RNA sequence: UAGGAUAGGGGCCUACCAUGGUGGUGACGGGUGACGGAGAAUUAGGGUUCGAUUCCGGAGAGGGAGCCUGAGAAACGGCUACCACAUCCAAGGAAGGCAGCAGGCGCGCAAAUUACCCAAUCCUGACACGGGGAGGUAGUGACAAUAAAUAACAAUACCGGGUGUCUGGUAAUUGGAAUGAGUACAAUCUAAAUCCCUUAACGAGGAUCCAUUGGAGGGCAAGUCUGGUGCCAGCAGCCGCGGUAAUUCCAGCUCCAAUAGCGUAUAUUUAAGUUGUUGCAGUUAAAAAGCUCGUAGUUGGACCUUGGGCC
């Protein structure tokens, strides 16, 4: 039986996506991301 | 056990030669079969979609995989055809142009799905990436 | 200011020229045109007219304020209109230019190489 | 025939075996914070170049002395680590040219010295002065910050006669400021 | 392959002739002489790629039709004949 | 052996004669999705795989065959014939060969302009001068590859480390300066144009001049967050997940890796000391022939110049 195809996308609820400031692309990413590990970081990522 | 003799070298040779059979991949390779494959030896393939189906999961798992039957153009030989990204099976219709791709272990089965080694990858020109994400409309 | 300095310079005997290296250091201009820059190689190498100087192959180096190519010098015009490929002799205009297709010439070439006799001509 | 297909090409890093390690992932970023890099492909390269010579070192250090094809080359890497400030003057041996390593490589590069020159506040504004072409190696502007400075050209590294901070007119925001102040 | 061959690509040219590998897709062939045509500099490259009097294969005819180039005592107009060894 | 023919040797061909020639050191025959090489990829070393393609050699001009001219061709942008296609036609006849450049159809998973020029490299002709879809130049081009933007600094607000000061970090907060992506006089480039390089004038604050591709159970860096579904839909290279509390599916937030690059499929190099000459194994895991003889092959005890200087 292939009418049940699509079931839960199609059937889950929508939320648009957020609004948010861009983030520092190339070089100024990776200064950030030093900042936020080496020195600002005197245990998970995602807690 | 060797022969190491140093006016032995066409044994070892000899020896070397008969024994790359016992190979798999070797025997696999070099033994031609490859090309009577439904894909010839081709990355991709591209097709007729001859009906849609489904097949169980094979146990312990159990769900319900939306295939394909397609036909290849180049031989005429019918195989069947993973569709993933769920709702893909409703972008595919009756005698379609689809391109078809190998499923990831080089002429094996993949998953659960009994027997299937082959996914869809394009539908009427457009990728199934692009409309499952609404980039793209079928024409 | 701006100013010249030539390189690698050789007096061609065999071709009654002198041919140089020429580099401009040209400090608060974008570049110098050959023209601007052929009466001061004229003020400096004393030579009566201003068309036995050609200069080509000009070149801005990176970050600007210096260029180079190279420069020609002959004795006589009447020298000059005999050593050089027609297209410098039109940018200084010593020539004219000629307006004309090569496919055109060969389309009319294969249409015309089917007639014999004077006739060719005739089929205009 | 094509005879641009002549020209000779090729690639210049490498990537890892190994694409998730902590201590590896934490090194590269740690080096790349501190010499204000863009990517790890930019310290993967050094990486590369720092492989290739010392694969060459240590291919010259395994034969015999007395080999011409060691002396000639070995005295051509000292040369040109002696040239370029890696290998320090009590360092004249091919012993020593394999114990080099990447942040030597990273101390070299032009935005590395005009961050130790005092000429930059820090090592990204520094990236940012080297891109925006105010920065001249003798006499030559450089706007490349992977360049690799020379000795006898580390005295000479200052701000360009037409950049702002080496004596040139005003760029474009302070002129449009002075025309709003104008009237 | 049925006759003879007119054309010597830059990169079978022998290895005295220093010339630059993206320069052009031919060299000059040298003509039949007194030398071997893999041990001769042909006149191309000399008033070119070894004195400045030439620059072009425009030149090297301009001043070969002046009959200016004097070969072991004798005028000579080829642009690729073989002076080969210690031809005055 | 003697001739014939060829530019010339030769069973290359003819007459006569003899019975020889190659083969387990693989002849003969078959397969090749086989042009050969220089070389390519990956490589501790050894190696494995590939080599249609720009340099050298060979072969072909739809498929075979025959030939003229010519110093040179069994030539096909030369002829003659047959076979297969296919073109006008006044139906008596006539003319064909893109595996040259561009373009079209078809085949396919799969490949760009029916553009400009002889300015460069060279070649050819009676020739300094003509010509050159050879070759170069522009067009399309994320095959592959190089360098490299997408913000830097200060103040203020907040929070840390060496009662206090300094250091360090975040704020669609406040300031100023800097610049190229873009646009454009102009010159330069160019055979003529165009791109680049150089440069007037303009050109950044949410600097909207808005970074993406894959993931977040393990292998493997990153969530036992929230909402939906409920062995369904689906994910899952492998192990596995979903049966009302899902760290794995569908989405939001957050985070991770690479970053103008990333994902997927095939082929194959490594990993593979799982092809092992270097360097694997055979009592029980797969693997000593029931046993002996035996030719080829491989492998085979010891013994024969030292004192002698000089150098
Ligand atoms: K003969
Ligand atoms: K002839
Ligand atoms: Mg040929
Ligand atoms: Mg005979
Ligand atoms: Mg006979
Ligand atoms: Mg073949
Ligand atoms: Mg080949
Ligand atoms: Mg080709
Ligand atoms: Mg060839
Ligand atoms: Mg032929
Ligand atoms: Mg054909
Ligand atoms: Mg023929
Ligand atoms: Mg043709
Ligand atoms: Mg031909
Ligand atoms: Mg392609
Ligand atoms: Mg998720
Ligand atoms: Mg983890
Ligand atoms: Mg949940
Ligand atoms: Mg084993
Ligand atoms: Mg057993
Ligand atoms: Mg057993
Ligand atoms: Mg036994
Ligand atoms: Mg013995």
């Amino acid at each position: 039986s292939l009418a049940r195809a699509g079931k839960v996308r199609g059937q889950t609820p929508k939320v648009a996506k957020q609004d948010k400031k861009k983030q520092p692309r190339g070089r100024a990413h990776k200064r950030i991301q030093y900042n936020r590990r080496f020195v600002t970081a005197v245990r998970g990522p995602n807690s | 056990g060797k022969t190491r003799g140093m006016g032995a070298g066409r044994k070892l040779k000899t020896h070397r030669r008969n024994q790359r059979w016992a190979d798999k991949a070797y025997k696999k390779s070099h033994l031609g079969n490859e090309w009577k494959k439904p894909f010839a030896g081709s990355s991709h393939a591209k097709g007729i979609v001859l009906e849609k189906i489904g097949i169980e999961a094979k146990q312990p798992n159990s769900a319900i995989r939306k295939c394909a039957r397609v036909q290849l153009v180049k031989n005429g030989k019918k195989i069947a055809a993973f569709v993933p990204n769920d709702g893909c099976l409703n972008f595919i219709e009756e005698n379609d142009e689809v391109l078809i791709a190998g499923f990831g272990r080089k002429g094996h089965a993949v998953g659960d799905i009994p027997g299937v080694r082959f996914k869809v990858v394009k539908v009427s020109g457009v990728s199934l990436l692009a409309l499952f994400k609404e980039k793209k409309e079928k024409p | 200011a701006v100013t010249l300095r030539t390189r690698k310079f050789m007096t061609n005997r065999l071709l009654s020229r002198k041919q140089f290296v020429l580099e401009v250091i040209h400090p608060g201009r974008a570049n110098v045109s050959k023209a601007d820059l052929k009466e001061r190689l004229a003020k400096i190498y004393e030579v009566k007219d201003s068309n036995c100087i050609f200069v080509f192959k000009f070149r801005t180096h990176f970050g600007g304020g210096k260029s180079t190519g190279f420069g020609l010098i002959y004795d006589n015009l009447e020298a000059a209109k005999k050593f050089e490929p027609k297209y410098r002799l039109i940018r200084n205009g010593l020539a004219t230019k000629v307006e004309k297709s090569r496919k055109q010439i060969k389309e009319r070439k294969n249409r015309t190489k089917k007639i014999r006799g004077v006739k060719k001509t005739k089929a205009g | 025939v094509h005879v641009n297909f002549y020209r000779n090409y090729g690639k210049t890093f490498k990537k890892p075996r190994r694409p998730y390690e902590k201590e590896r992932l934490d090194a590269e970023l740690k080096l790349v914070g501190e010499y204000g890099l863009r990517c790890k492909r930019e310290l993967w390269r050094v990486q590369y170049a720092l492989s290739r010579i010392r694969n060459a070192a240590r291919h010259l250090l395994t034969l015999d002395e007395k080999n011409p094809r060691r002396i000639f080359e070995g005295a051509a890497l000292l040369r040109r680590m002696n040239r370029y400030g890696l290998l320090a003057e009590g360092q004249d041996k091919l012993d020593y040219v394999l114990a080099l390593t990447a942040e030597n490589f990273l101390a070299r590069r032009l935005q590395t010295l005009v961050f130790k020159a005092g000429m930059a506040k820090s090592i990204h504004h520094a990236r940012v002065l080297i891109r925006q072409r105010h920065i001249r190696v003798g006499r030559q502007i450089v706007n490349v910050p992977s360049f690799m400075v020379r000795v006898e050209s580390e005295k000479h590294i200052d701000f360009s006669l037409t950049s702002p901070f080496g004596g040139g007119p005003a760029g474009r925001v302070k002129r449009k400021n002075q025309k709003k102040a104008s009237g | 392959a049925r006759g003879l061959k007119k054309h010597l690509k830059r990169l079978n040219a022998p290895s005295h002739w220093m010339l630059d590998k993206l320069g052009g897709a031919f060299a000059p062939k040298p003509s039949s002489g007194p030398h071997k045509a893999r041990e001769c500099l042909p006149l191309i490259l000399i008033l070119r790629n070894r004195l400045k009097y030439a620059l072009t294969y425009r030149e090297v005819q301009s001043i070969l039709m002046q009959r200016h180039i004097m070969v072991d005592g004798k005028v000579r107009t080829d642009k690729t004949y073989p002076a080969g060894f210690m031809d005055i």
